[PDB]
């Protein structure tokens, strides 16, 4: 039994500006003076690498706890900024009065160089830039009706940021916990499961029951936002809550008497989207938060902490052992308690996967009101969370490789799952590479074959609905099962979880909110393309992590480090052999996969879901059924999607969307500038810099800091950074301009 | 079959031999420096061209130069 | 039978029999739900098998309930088989946890 | 030498020597230890070196030398010998080839591959054109 | 414990896993036209070809460009025969460069030539048999 | 506690100087907009 | 051919088009309310800008074309801004060169380059207001151009 106690060191680090005037103080090599321009880049490259600074785990743990506080403060400042922008420079009240007619906007551009044109006529009196972040819908779902609440929330956010600033400084210069702290994974998990998530969802459920539910009910009943009672009135005067929800007449007595069924007025399970706003029923959302809170709270009492009751993660890990895995998960507990890189890899992979799942679930089941009708917001949110998820996944792979190169130990990883995997890494990577080849052929080859057939006039020999058909029978079957679930497998559910599986369509403000997303041959091919790209990117990352320590080409890659340029022009060439380079390649592949994924979502939504509905139910999509026969060929993807939909971003000049068009061009430049750093080497730039330095010497204007070219690894990093920035910015401007100009 | 050549500017610091991963270099007695030792490459057949020695050489201009010439199984670093 | 190289592997048909009987009995519990029609999934699955066997050439289409019964029955039966072999070899034969 | 020497307790792995090593060169490393240390095999994995004599086979000289480097660094083991075995069966002593580490100056070694003066005196490629001579050749 | 080195000797680039090596796996990999004891190269080639052409005809007849015409089976059979001829050409080239003059043991020029002849004859016969079955 | 030296470092001095330059340019552009051909 | 914009119909047409574009959006708003005043200021600025540009030369497209041949009549178009740019950038270059020359005289010039010496940096920045004159006398004294520098093989 180990005491889960708190031990801290007081005044461990002094608070002074002495170290601010000595850049590179955290590194022994960087504290001796630059001597070259490469030191400037190395200073920032190794600034947040706390593991390279010192060899003590305690110091790294403290440098992480702090700086986590700093990032939390940065997030709180950003949130406060969003709330203040909504309260001061946004048409939030006007939007509340007419959510469908008024375009959300919370940014006002200053009139200086003709940029005042960017202030679009979003309505509501004010003119500004239309925001697609969903801030307006979220605030409405939270019960915000006046800008005073937005101002108070902004002030509270600023205060929380100040608190997260003080906490970060206090936990590094006034009270720094010892390594025994931070190694209590059982206590940290129990608290995060029952306090950070469990109690958090419980509190949010309470807020929704007492604020979101009544305010939104009155809003959806035709009551003006100014005439709705204040949130505190619903708590003080129980008569109002009783009138809006008779369940409140019984009070909390039913909860304590197990007569939970009496809460059918506030805790419903309707299942579908609200026909008035198009979003999920707030009652179902509150009931969902209550259930997730109770489930997380119960889950938070699993591990053992300072008491006999509970579980030991190490015991559970070591208990799992089988014939095909000699030692099972033995030694993994010590791995996740002595290396922050391993924990960061697992957490980054899970956080990225969670973000991707969030994107899918948010578009399919619009949670906020009027979110579905605001297609710009829907496109931006799905695409945004999809991108952040992919970036976090690539980062997860990078940190896994980092741990493998630096924190790995043969004694700890002996005959366990990790060691057993490293033993047969060749089978893993060759079989996975074979899967990638098969997927690419059977996914992209289908598209290429269709291009060849259509060009030859042999349309009868294509992979389409009319010609050879490839129907996702399994996915279509799951959709049908979901369509029939509300009556045979969900007895208490009154409607399908998502109308995208089937049921009927929902229209709000003469606009389609969510209708069944039928899958055909085009969806079959695109889904296989998605799987192919995911397989190749995971192959690149897994290869980099498995061979991070050694390989048949370089027997001691670990000694060379995780981030090294190459072993030289030997053994035929060992360029981009380090794991860091594998992450560098995985970034491009993740970008390609994610770009294709967002492209499919955008086109499919604009051709089969998003659109207008005329009286009597007639439906007219933005691109009427063109995805069925145009998404099956690369030519169609270039003509009906990249060319047809780009007209909005190229013709945006002279209007409020001109900025997007400008960003559309700028991004291209950046994407084309990255090529400079990707198809070139530092030897040539060093020679060019030598000639330029001679020119400077001829005028006695040479700098003391010897100018040097970017390192090989730094050059690769700059190239990938510019490539991703340009590509994501181009598709960002294209998506936003296309969705704002139409729909 | 890469050609490794040692020049007279060698200071006998042994860093090239210490950084060579194929036992291609060694130290032999010499009288051109106070160290009394000079780098030698009597096993160039095992060299792969990684140039770790070139990187580990401290002289102004590398006293050890590796020229990539004939390619064989050893030089290609093929374990298959 | 040898699972790998010269190491023997204990195969017991009783494992399959016990897994099949246990899963059939567990799935034979009636449920007044429209998909199952007031009977266990085992009875419904067997009934669907007979119905589809009558029309041997034509197989079940996407809207046929047979697929749901098949997936659930196989999910549970395979789970009992896998967990059953784990329990028999790991504990009964001494292969260890 | 001593092909019957005991081998470290390893559980296989898929990174060991392939068929090419059977029909071609195959390196071997034989070292002695006093404690059953755990070392990372150059092929990927973890092994326990038998207390006493340890003998293992590899497909590359660099792999054996890297293993020797880690045995000398992670552990204070300096009596590591690397041999080469051909398909015919004749063994060849490769490392250290003289009982002394290469970076340790030792008598009896003849300088090989020496060029007079610095590289700045190398002849131009035009002066040795159409001839079996190189710039580094004096 | 089931995963062991292939030859019980570590440091080998292979592992004796369940499907990799097992009673059932060793029996199945063995006895095949190839790897079976007491089978001449021509017999192995004949069996392999008659087993390959049979399933090779299927794709061409079912999804060939002329799959909808009345000569879909004939066109597919001709396509399969052509593919078989190309494969036989590849086999013969491989035997010509990889193997030298020695005893006929499937690893010599004569052995691989006999194997290629058997493969071609078997593949053509199998394709013809499958075509006959489809027509009937 | 030498804050002056830190404020004198390359990033801080560069950002301050560029901020002042941009501010001067912007202020000149609103007081004297669409300036062309002097 | 080029004609003054004040006498070109294309220029007036463009001015009217811009005014119309602004007025179309201005009509939606109300006289005294947020916005509508924002568009009136833009219209006034458009009028002033076109009246200012009327002196420039433009062809058929009506876009003001700038003559850079060096004609005195068009000095304000390119000559004057060109000279002012050269003065500003020569000032920047000369102050930078002098600061580097001073830093090279310190104990650790690298530290000065990283952590700029605001006192001396400002001392050289404030000066140099006569950089064209300072460039000379440095050249005449031979303190500007160097004699021997770093050169690789095959000079
Ligand atoms: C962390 C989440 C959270 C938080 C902070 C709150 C916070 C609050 N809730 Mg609440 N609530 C939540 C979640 C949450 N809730 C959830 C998940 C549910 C289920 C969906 C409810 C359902 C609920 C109801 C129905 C009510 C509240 C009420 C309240 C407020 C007073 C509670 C109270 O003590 O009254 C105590 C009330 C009692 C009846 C005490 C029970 C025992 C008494 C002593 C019986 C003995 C008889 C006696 C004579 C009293 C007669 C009462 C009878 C006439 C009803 C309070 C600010 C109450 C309120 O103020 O409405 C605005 C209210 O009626 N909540
Ligand atoms: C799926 C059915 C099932 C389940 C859940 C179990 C579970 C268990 N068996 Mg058992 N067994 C089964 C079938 C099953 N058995 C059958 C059919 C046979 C006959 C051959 C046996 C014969 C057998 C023997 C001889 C022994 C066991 C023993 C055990 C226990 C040892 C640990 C273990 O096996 O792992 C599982 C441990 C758990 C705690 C369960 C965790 C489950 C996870 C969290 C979720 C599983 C979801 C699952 C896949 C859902 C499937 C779909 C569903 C519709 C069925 C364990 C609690 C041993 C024992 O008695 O304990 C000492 C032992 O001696 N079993
Ligand atoms: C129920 C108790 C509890 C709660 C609610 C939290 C909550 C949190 N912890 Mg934490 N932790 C706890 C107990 C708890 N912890 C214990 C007992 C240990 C030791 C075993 C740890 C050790 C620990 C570490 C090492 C780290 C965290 C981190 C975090 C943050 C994760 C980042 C995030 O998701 O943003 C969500 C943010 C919010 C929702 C804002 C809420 C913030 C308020 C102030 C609630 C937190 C209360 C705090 C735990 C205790 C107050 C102390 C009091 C003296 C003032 C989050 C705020 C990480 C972090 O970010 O570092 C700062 C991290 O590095 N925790
Ligand atoms: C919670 C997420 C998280 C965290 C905490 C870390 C933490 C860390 N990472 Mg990691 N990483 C992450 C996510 C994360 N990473 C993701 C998502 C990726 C994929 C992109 C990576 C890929 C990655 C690599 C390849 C490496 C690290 C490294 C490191 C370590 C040193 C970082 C450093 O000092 O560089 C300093 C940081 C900078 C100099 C900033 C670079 C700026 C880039 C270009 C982003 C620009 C964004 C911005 C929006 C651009 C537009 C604005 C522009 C116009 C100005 C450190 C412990 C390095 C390491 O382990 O050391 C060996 C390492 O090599 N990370
Ligand atoms: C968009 C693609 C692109 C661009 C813009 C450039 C641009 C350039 N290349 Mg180049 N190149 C490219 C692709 C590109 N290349 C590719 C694919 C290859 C094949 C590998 C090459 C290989 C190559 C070689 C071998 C060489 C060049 C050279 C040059 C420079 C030539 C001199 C010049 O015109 O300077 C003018 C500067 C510009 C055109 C850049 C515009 C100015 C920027 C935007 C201003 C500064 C940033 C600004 C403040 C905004 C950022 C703010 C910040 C907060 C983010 C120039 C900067 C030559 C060179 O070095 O010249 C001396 C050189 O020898 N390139
Ligand atoms: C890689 C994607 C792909 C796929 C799936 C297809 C598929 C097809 N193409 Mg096509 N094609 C492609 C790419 C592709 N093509 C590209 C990129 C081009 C442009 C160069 C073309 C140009 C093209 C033309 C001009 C034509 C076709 C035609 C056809 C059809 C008949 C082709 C045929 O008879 O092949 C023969 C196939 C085989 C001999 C064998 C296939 C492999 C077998 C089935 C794998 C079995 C493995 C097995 C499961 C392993 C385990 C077994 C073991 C354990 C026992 C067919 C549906 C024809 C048509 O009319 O369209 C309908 C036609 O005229 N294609
Ligand atoms: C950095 C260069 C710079 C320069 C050279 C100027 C110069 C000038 N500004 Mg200006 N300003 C700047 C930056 C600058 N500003 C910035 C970054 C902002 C914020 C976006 C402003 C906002 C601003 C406003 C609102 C006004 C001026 C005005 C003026 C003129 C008034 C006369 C004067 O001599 O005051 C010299 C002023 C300065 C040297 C700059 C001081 C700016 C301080 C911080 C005041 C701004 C307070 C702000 C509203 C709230 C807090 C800001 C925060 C940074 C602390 C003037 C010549 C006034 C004007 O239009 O004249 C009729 C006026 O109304 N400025
Ligand atoms: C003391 C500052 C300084 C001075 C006096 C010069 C002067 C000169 N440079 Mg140079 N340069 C500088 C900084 C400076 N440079 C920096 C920081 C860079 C890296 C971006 C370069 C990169 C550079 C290249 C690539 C080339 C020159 C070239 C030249 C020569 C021709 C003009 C030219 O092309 O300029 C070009 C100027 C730039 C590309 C950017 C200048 C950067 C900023 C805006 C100015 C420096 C500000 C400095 C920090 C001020 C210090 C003030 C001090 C009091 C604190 C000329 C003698 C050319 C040459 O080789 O000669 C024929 C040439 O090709 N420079
Ligand atoms: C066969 C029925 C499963 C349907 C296939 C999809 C299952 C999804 C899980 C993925 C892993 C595959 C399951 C076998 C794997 C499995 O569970 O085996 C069983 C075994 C686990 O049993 P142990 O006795 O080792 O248990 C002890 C430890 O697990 C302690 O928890 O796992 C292995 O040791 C081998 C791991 C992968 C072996 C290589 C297979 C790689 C192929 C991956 C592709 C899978 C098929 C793709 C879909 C068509
Ligand atoms: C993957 C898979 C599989 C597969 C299977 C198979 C594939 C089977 C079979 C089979 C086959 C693939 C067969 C074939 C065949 C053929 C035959 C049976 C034939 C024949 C005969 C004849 C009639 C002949 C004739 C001739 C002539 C005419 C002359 C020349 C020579 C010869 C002899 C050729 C399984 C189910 C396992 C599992 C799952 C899936
Ligand atoms: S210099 Fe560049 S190309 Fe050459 S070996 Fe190194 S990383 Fe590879
Ligand atoms: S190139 Fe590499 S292998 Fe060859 S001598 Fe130099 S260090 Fe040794
Ligand atoms: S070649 Fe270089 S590293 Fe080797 S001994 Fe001579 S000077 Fe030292």
């Amino acid at each position: 039994e180990k005491q889960v106690k708190v031990v801290v060191d007081r005044d461990v680090v002094p608070t002074s500006f002495e170290k601010w005037a000595k850049p590179g103080h955290f590194s022994r090599s960087l504290a001796k003076g630059p001597k070259t321009t490469t030191w400037i880049w190395n200073l920032h490259a190794d600034a947040h690498d706390f593991d390279s600074h010192t060899s003590s785990l305690e110091e790294v743990s403290r440098k992480i706890f702090s700086a986590h506080f700093g990032q939390l403060a940065i997030i709180f400042i950003w949130l406060s900024g969003m709330y203040f922008h909504g309260a001061r420079f946004s048409n939030y009240v006007a939007w509340l009065s007419n959510p469908t007619g008024i375009k959300p906007s919370a940014q006002v551009v200053w009139p200086i160089v003709g940029q005042q044109i960017l202030n679009a006529d979003v309505g509501g009196g004010m003119q500004g830039i239309q925001i697609t972040s969903g801030l307006f819908q979220l605030w409405r779902a939270s019960g915000i009706v006046n800008e005073l609440q937005l101002y108070v929330t902004a002030l509270g956010g600023l205060g929380m940021a100040g608190l997260m600033i003080f906490a970060g400084w206090f936990h590094y210069h006034k009270a720094a916990p010892k390594l025994e702290w931070f190694q209590n994974v059982e206590s940290m998990l129990n608290h995060h499961l029952a306090g950070l998530l469990g109690l958090g969802s419980l509190s949010w459920a309470g807020h929704q029951i007492h604020v979101s539910l009544p305010i939104n009910k009155l809003l959806d009943a035709g009551v003006a936002p100014s005439s709705i009672p204040l949130p505190h009135e619903f708590i003080l005067n129980r008569n109002l809550m009783a009138e809006l929800y008779p369940s409140f007449q019984q009070g909390l007595v039913p909860f304590f008497t197990l007569n939970w069924k009496q809460y059918s007025d506030i805790l419903t399970f309707k299942g579908g989207l609200s026909p008035v706003t198009g979003g999920l029923w707030l009652t179902d959302v509150a009931h969902h938060h209550l259930a997730i809170a109770v489930l997380f709270l119960v889950a938070g009492h699993m591990y053992r902490t300072n008491w006999g009751i509970g579980h030991s993660i190490k015991q559970i890990l070591e208990a799992h052992k089988g014939p095909l895995t000699g030692e099972g998960h033995k030694g993994l507990y010590e791995i996740l308690t002595t290396s922050w890189h391993a924990n960061l890899a697992i957490n980054l992979a899970m956080l990225g996967s969670l973000s991707i799942i969030v994107a899918h679930h948010m578009y399919a089941m619009p949670p906020y009101p009027y979110l579905a009708t605001d297609y710009p917001t829907q496109l931006s949110l799905f695409t945004h969370h999809m991108w952040i998820g992919g970036f976090c996944i690539v980062g997860a792979g990078a940190h896994a490789a980092i741990y493998m190169v630096r924190d790995y130990s043969p004694t700890v990883n002996f005959n366990n799952v990790l060691d057993r995997m490293i033993r047969h890494r060749d089978a893993i990577i060759s079989h996975l590479n074979w899967v990638c080849i098969f997927l690419g052929m059977h996914s992209f080859g289908l598209y290429i074959h269709n291009d060849t057939m259509r060009a030859l006039g042999r349309a009868q020999d294509m992979f389409s609905d009319t010609a050879i058909q490839l129907q996702p029978v399994f996915a279509q079957w799951i959709q049908q099962i979901h369509t029939l679930a509300p009556g045979n497998t969900a007895v208490n559910a009154l409607a399908t979880a998502s109308y995208a599986f089937g049921a009927d369509t929902v229209t709000v403000g003469s606009k389609i909110a969510m209708m069944p997303i039928k899958l055909g041959t085009a969806d079959f091919m695109v889904h296989h393309i998605h799987a192919f790209t995911i397989h190749v990117t995971t192959l690149i990352l897994l290869k980099g992590v498995l061979y991070a320590r050694n390989s048949r080409l370089i027997p001691d890659k670990a000694n060379l480090g995780f981030r090294f340029p190459c072993d030289g022009p030997g053994r035929g060439g060992t360029c981009q052999v380090s794991a860091w380079d594998h992450v560098f390649l995985g970034l491009f592949w993740m970008y390609n996969a994610l770009s294709i994924v967002i492209f499919h979502f955008s086109w499919k939504m604009q051709s089969d879901v998003w659109g207008t509905v005329t009286s009597n139910g007639a439906i007219s999509h933005i691109t009427g059924g063109n995805f069925a026969q145009s998404a099956i060929t690369i030519n169609g993807w270039l003509r009906d999607f990249l060319w047809a939909q780009a007209s909005q971003v190229i013709q945006s000049y002279g209007s409020s969307l001109s900025a997007y068009g400008l960003m559309f061009l700028g991004a291209h430049f950046v994407w084309a500038f990255s090529l400079m750093f990707l198809f070139s080497g530092r030897g040539y730039w060093q020679e060019l810099i030598e000639s330029i330095v001679w020119a400077h010497n001829k005028l006695k204007v040479a700098p003391a800091i010897a100018p040097r070219a970017l390192s090989i690894t730094q050059g690769r990093a700059v190239g990938v950074a510019h490539y991703l920035l340009g590509g994501i910015a181009t598709t960002w401007a294209f998506f936003l301009a296309r969705i704002i100009a139409v729909g | 079959a890469h050609t490794v050549k040692i020049y007279d500017n060698c200071i006998g610091c042994t860093q090239c031999v210490r950084a060579c991963p194929l036992d291609v270099l060694e130290m032999v007695p010499w009288d051109g420096c106070k160290a009394g030792q000079m780098a030698s490459a009597p096993r160039t057949e095992d060299c792969v061209g990684c140039k770790r020695c070139e990187t580990a050489c401290p002289t102004d201009f590398l006293s050890i130069r590796v020229y990539l010439g004939g390619e064989t199984t050893r030089s290609m670093g093929l374990a298959y | 039978f040898e699972v790998s190289d010269g190491e023997p592997y204990p195969l017991n048909p009783a494992v399959i029999f016990i897994a099949l009987i246990g899963w059939s009995a567990v799935a034979a519990i009636p449920s007044n739900i429209p998909v199952l029609g007031g009977t266990g999934l085992t009875q419904a699955f067997l009934a669907s098998i007979q119905r589809l066997l009558a029309q041997y050439p034509t197989g079940p289409k996407l809207d046929d309930p047979f697929w749901f019964y098949l997936i659930v029955y196989h999910v549970g039966l395979f789970a009992l088989l896998i967990f059953g072999q784990i329990g028999y070899a790991g504990y009964a034969k001494g292969t260890y946890n | 030498l001593n092909l019957k020497m005991p081998s470290p307790s390893f559980l296989g792995s898929t990174g060991g020597w392939l068929r090419c090593a059977e029909t071609e060169e195959k390196y071997a490393m034989t070292w002695s230890s006093d404690q059953q240390h755990i070392f990372e095999m150059p092929t990927g994995g973890a092994a326990v070196m038998n207390s006493g004599d340890n003998l293992l086979y590899l497909a590359r000289k660099e792999q054996a030398l890297a293993l020797a480097t880690q045995l000398r660094t992670q552990f204070k083991i300096q009596d590591y010998k690397i041999y080469r075995i051909f398909p015919s069966g004749e063994v060849q002593y490769l490392h250290p080839k003289d009982g002394v580490l290469p970076y340790q100056v030792n008598k009896g070694r003849e300088q090989v591959g020496r060029v007079k003066s610095t590289i700045g005196k190398n002849v131009n490629p035009a002066q040795v054109k159409f001839t079996s001579k190189a710039t580094y050749d004096r | 414990d089931y995963i062991k080195p292939y030859n019980n000797d570590p440091f080998v680039g292979h592992l004796a896993t369940p499907i990799n090596s097992s009673s059932l796996t060793r029996a199945y990999l063995s006895q095949l036209p190839i790897y079976r004891r007491g089978v001449s190269p021509f017999l192995r080639g004949l069996e392999i070809g008659m087993a390959h052409g049979y399933f090779l005809i299927g794709p061409f007849v079912q999804l060939g460009p002329l799959r909808n015409t009345d000569i879909k089976y004939l066109a597919g059979l001709l396509s399969a025969i052509g593919l078989i001829v190309i494969l036989t050409l590849g086999m013969l080239l491989y035997g010509a460069v990889s193997f030298t003059n020695d005893s006929q043991d499937l690893e010599s020029v004569d052995g691989w030539r006999q194997l290629a002849s058997g493969f071609l004859l078997g593949a053509v016969g199998g394709a013809g048999f499958a075509y006959l079955l489809l027509t009937l | 506690m030498n804050l002056k030296k830190y404020l004198s470092t390359a990033p801080v001095v560069a950002t301050l100087w560029l901020f002042l330059t941009a501010g001067i340019l912007i202020e000149l552009n609103r007081f004297f907009p669409d300036s062309l051909f002097y | 051919v080029l004609t003054p914009c004040q006498q070109s119909e294309a220029f007036h047409k463009r001015e009217i088009n811009e005014v119309r574009t602004l007025e179309n959006r201005q009509a939606n708003y109300e006289a005294n309310s947020p916005s509508y005043l924002a568009l009136q200021s833009q219209i006034d600025q458009v009028h002033k800008r076109f009246d200012k540009y009327g002196t420039l030369l433009c062809g058929q497209d009506g876009l003001p074309h700038l003559i850079t041949d060096g004609d005195w009549r068009h000095a304000r178009e390119f000559t004057i801004p060109a000279l002012l740019f050269l003065y500003i950038t020569g000032w920047i270059g000369w102050v930078g060169r002098s600061y580097l020359k001073y830093t090279k005289e310190t104990k650790n010039p690298t530290e000065q380059e990283i952590i700029l010496d605001v006192p001396m940096a400002l001392k050289y920045m404030l000066s140099g207001f006569l950089w064209p004159l300072s460039a000379w006398q440095e050249y005449r004294s031979g303190q500007l151009l160097a004699k021997e520098d770093e050169i690789t093989v095959s000079p």
